[PDB]
Formats: C-alpha cells, sequence, structure tokens
C-alpha cells in the first residue's frame, strides 16, 4: 500500500520517503480523462 | 507474503492475452563432423593412415 502520510515530520525518515517512491513503480484510472490508448489512437 | 511480493515491480500491459519475451543464444558455434573422406572418395576409418 501507500505509506502512512499522517506522521510527525521526525518520523518521515529516508526509508519512509524511499517507500513512497518505490510504491509508484508498483501501481491508470482517472474520472475525467480518456485512456492513454484512446489518446494515442488520436495522435 | 505481501512484503515478499512488494519487492517486485509491475509492468502495465495492454491486453489480457498471453504475452511473449524473446530469448536468444550466441551466434558463434562449432559444427560436429559426421564422416570424412580422402580424395578417392572412400571414408577414413579409425585404423587408417594419415
Amino acid at each position: 500500500n501507500f505509506p502512512r502520510q499522517m506522521l510527525p515530520f521526525s518520523k518521515k525518515t529516508k526509508q519512509w520517503r524511499k517507500d513512497c517512491l518505490l510504491w509508484a513503480n508498483q501501481k491508470n484510472y482517472s474520472l475525467v480523462r480518456k485512456s492513454v490508448i484512446h489518446k494515442k489512437i488520436n495522435y | 507474503l505481501d512484503t515478499f511480493l512488494n519487492s517486485f515491480p509491475t509492468r502495465e500491459f495492454e491486453d489480457d492475452n498471453e504475452y511473449y519475451w524473446d530469448v536468444i543464444g550466441s551466434s558463434r558455434r562449432n559444427i560436429p563432423l559426421v564422416e570424412a573422406r580422402d580424395e578417392n572418395g572412400v571414408v577414413v576409418a579409425a585404423n587408417a593412415a594419415n
């Protein structure tokens, strides 16, 4: 999952920030955008 | 088991069909002999001359 954002700033340590970046490489859906394959077919 | 599966990245594919990845070896190769002949055409045995 995505690391606890509701922390004090002293506990937002270097492995906490690294776990947030490492999350982005492991999981798109938006409610007001077409899919990328729909846009790439347009381009 | 999730912290073991949080060690692996995720590629977003395009379909739900089966997927391929190409594997390759080298180009350089040695070729076995099957038989050898002298100039007259008869094959060379193991108990033969030079």
